[PDB]
């Protein structure tokens, strides 16, 4: 079935590719928000948080 | 003021923990050190040991 | 005395970021399970609940990750045994109100939550008692299964009626 | 100390190909029921890999000094246990840190110092008259050393000395790579009824050991061990033998990988990108 199989796997990608936007550093130098938390004071590291 | 009948989402909830735990090792075990304080001879003060 | 060779060491420490490689801590705390806890296990800062899984780790691996690639699966290095992480807040709250002119009272209702205090298939609702009669529903909660307003009178949830 | 050979006529190199080969864990984690892909250094699949010879029936001894690349793949088809270790190092002159894995009859250990290298490094086995057994005896691999760091001993692994001239029973593959100074060796032992044309099987590479060395590697050299039996005059001139033995050596070249995992959590099958517009198709699909 081609009509039901697509809007279950457009669905799932589209929600694997949400977890996967977190693990890109958009230009930042690291990803996860807490490990820049804990390397660099938050007055300095505001723009890398915004 | 007026609220009808139906389903409404107001807040989250979570769940937030009350304990944390660390435990890197399962027992404390060293490393060989003992050449940098019981050696046969040391070196001098303008090339030391590092 | 005050001629005699002396061997000076100097143990000095260098601040900058780096994970403490070369530290004191306590060897093992209290190892605690089934409860959303708080741990460090040498590569994360995760809080969730410690499971008993069924799956064999290959004896050169410490983490575990999945098709969502998140790290639900971690080796405890105490005594080699493979506990799974997962978390313990899922989804929000909700609030079911009868409306206007009729009722004050009204019942709370969880989304993923697991827990006067019935445990609906939708998660947890309270303040909302079950009734084993079915009839026509207005007020939608989820999986077949609504609330009302009905006889004094309370807030009661049933089956609904097809 | 070491002595020196005496020219002689040998064979020149092979050229085999390589058939799902050089293929181990990049990562430390557990996946099951997963196709991920990751970029990091490995064989390329029906690359052109060299062979060299080590069996005696003749007289083929040629272990060069070939080049350190980013990564090195070494599978050795290993039966009667003639190979021995395998050096590292840049210049080999007591200047720069070389590296001695030896894996000695007794122990393995790893040492990596400035020891000075000759020409040939290699192990002399010698058979006693009394005792029907093969011992080592000549340890020519180098003549001393000034300061060094890094020391480390392995599990006592158990040889045998004994040389033959049959049918290889056993498998070996070995991968040696450098990333930020760091040492990773990959190794797996797999039966198999075969002398040369390698299988197209496929097994999967698991650590055995992990050294933080820090130092720049460009060159290595792979050691080898003669017998010295009654048939041979004894002299490491123009008359010694070797067994038989065959290794290969390969290089490792930056592509992306798909490996599946099963339900063990163990890798079954790879799939490159840039090998096959098929396998292309197959490893963007992510199926
Ligand atoms: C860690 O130490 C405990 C207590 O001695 C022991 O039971 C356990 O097997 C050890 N784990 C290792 C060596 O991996
Ligand atoms: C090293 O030297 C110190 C001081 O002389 C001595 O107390 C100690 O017993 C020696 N040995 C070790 C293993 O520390
Ligand atoms: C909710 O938790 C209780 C006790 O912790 C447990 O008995 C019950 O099985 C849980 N519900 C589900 C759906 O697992
Ligand atoms: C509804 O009736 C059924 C009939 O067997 C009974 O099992 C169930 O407990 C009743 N529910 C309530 C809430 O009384
Ligand atoms: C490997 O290279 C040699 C010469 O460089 C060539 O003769 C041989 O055909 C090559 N093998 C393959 C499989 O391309
Ligand atoms: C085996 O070779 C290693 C390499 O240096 C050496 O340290 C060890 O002593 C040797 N074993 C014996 C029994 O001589
Ligand atoms: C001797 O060891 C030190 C480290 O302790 C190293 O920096 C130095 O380069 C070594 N000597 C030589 C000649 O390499
Ligand atoms: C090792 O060699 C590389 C390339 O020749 C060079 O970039 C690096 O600085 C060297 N490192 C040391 C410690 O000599
Ligand atoms: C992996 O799973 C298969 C399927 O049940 C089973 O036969 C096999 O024994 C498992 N292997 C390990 C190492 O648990």
């Amino acid at each position: 079935l081609g009509k039901l199989q697509d809007v279950v796997n457009q669905n799932a990608q589209a929600l694997n590719t949400l977890v996967k936007q977190l693990s890109s550093n958009f230009g930042a130098i690291s990803s996860v928000l807490n490990d820049i938390l804990s390397r660099l004071d938050p007055p300095e590291a505001e723009v890398q948080i915004d | 003021f007026t609220v009808e009948k139906g389903i409404y989402q107001t807040s989250n909830f979570r769940v937030q923990p009350t304990e944390s735990i660390v435990r890197f090792p399962n027992i404390t075990n060293l490393c060989p050190f003992g050449e940098v304080f019981n050696a046969t001879r040391f070196a001098s003060v303008y090339a030391w040991n590092r | 005395v005050g001629y005699q060779p002396y061997r000076v060491v100097v143990l000095s420490f260098e601040l900058l970021h780096a994970p403490a490689t070369v530290c004191g801590p306590k060897k093992s705390t209290n190892l605690v399970k089934n409860k959303c806890v708080n741990f460090n296990f040498n590569g994360l800062t995760g809080t969730g609940v410690l499971t008993e899984s069924n799956k064999k780790f290959l004896p050169f691996q410490q983490f575990g990750r999945d098709i969502a690639d998140t790290t639900d699966a971690v080796r405890d290095p105490q005594t080699l045994e493979i506990l799974d992480i997962t978390p313990c807040s899922f989804g929000g709250v909700s609030v079911i109100t009868p409306g206007t002119n009729t009722s004050n009272q009204v019942a709370v209702l969880y989304q993923d939550v697991n827990c006067n205090v019935f445990q609906t298939r939708a998660g947890c609702l309270i303040g909302a008692e079950h009734v084993n009669n079915s009839y026509e529903c207005d007020i939608p909660i989820g999986a077949g299964i609504c609330a009302s307003y009905q006889t004094s009178q309370s807030i009661i949830a049933y089956t609904m009626s097809l | 100390q070491c002595v020196n050979l005496t020219t002689r006529t040998q064979l020149p190199p092979a050229y085999t190909n390589s058939f799902t080969r050089g293929v181990y864990y990049p990562d430390k984690v557990f996946r099951s029921s997963v196709l991920h892909s990751t970029q990091d250094l490995f064989l390329p699949f029906f690359s052109n890999v060299t062979w060299f010879h080590a069996i005696h029936v003749t007289k083929r001894f040629d272990n060069p000094v070939l080049p350190f690349n980013d990564g090195v793949y070494f599978a050795s088809t290993e039966k009667s246990n003639i190979i021995r270790g395998w050096i590292f190092g840049t210049t080999l002159d007591s200047k720069t840190q070389s590296l001695l894995i030896v894996n000695n009859a007794t122990n393995v250990v790893i040492k990596v110092c400035e020891f000075q290298f000759c020409n040939d490094p290699f192990l002399g086995v010698y058979y006693h008259k009394n005792n029907k057994s093969w011992m080592e005896s000549e340890f020519r691999v180098y003549s001393s050393a000034n300061n060094c760091t890094f020391e480390y001993v392995s599990q006592p692994f158990l040889m045998d000395l004994e040389g033959k001239q049959g049918n290889f029973k056993n498998l070996r593959e070995f991968v040696f790579k450098n990333i930020d100074g760091y040492f990773k060796i990959y190794s797996k032992h797999t039966p198999i009824n075969l002398v040369r044309d390698l299988p197209q099987g496929f097994s999967a590479l698991e650590p055995l050991v992990d050294l933080p060395i820090g130092i720049n590697i460009t060159r290595f050299q792979t050691l080898l061990a003669l017998h010295r039996s009654y048939l041979t005059p004894g002299d490491s001139s123009s008359g010694w033998t070797a067994g038989a033995a065959a290794y290969y050596v390969g290089y490792l070249q930056p592509r992306t990988f798909l490996l599946k995992y099963n339900e063990n959590g163990t890798i079954t099958d790879a799939v490159d990108c840039a090998l096959d517009p098929l396998s292309e198709t197959k490893c963007t699909l992510k199926s």
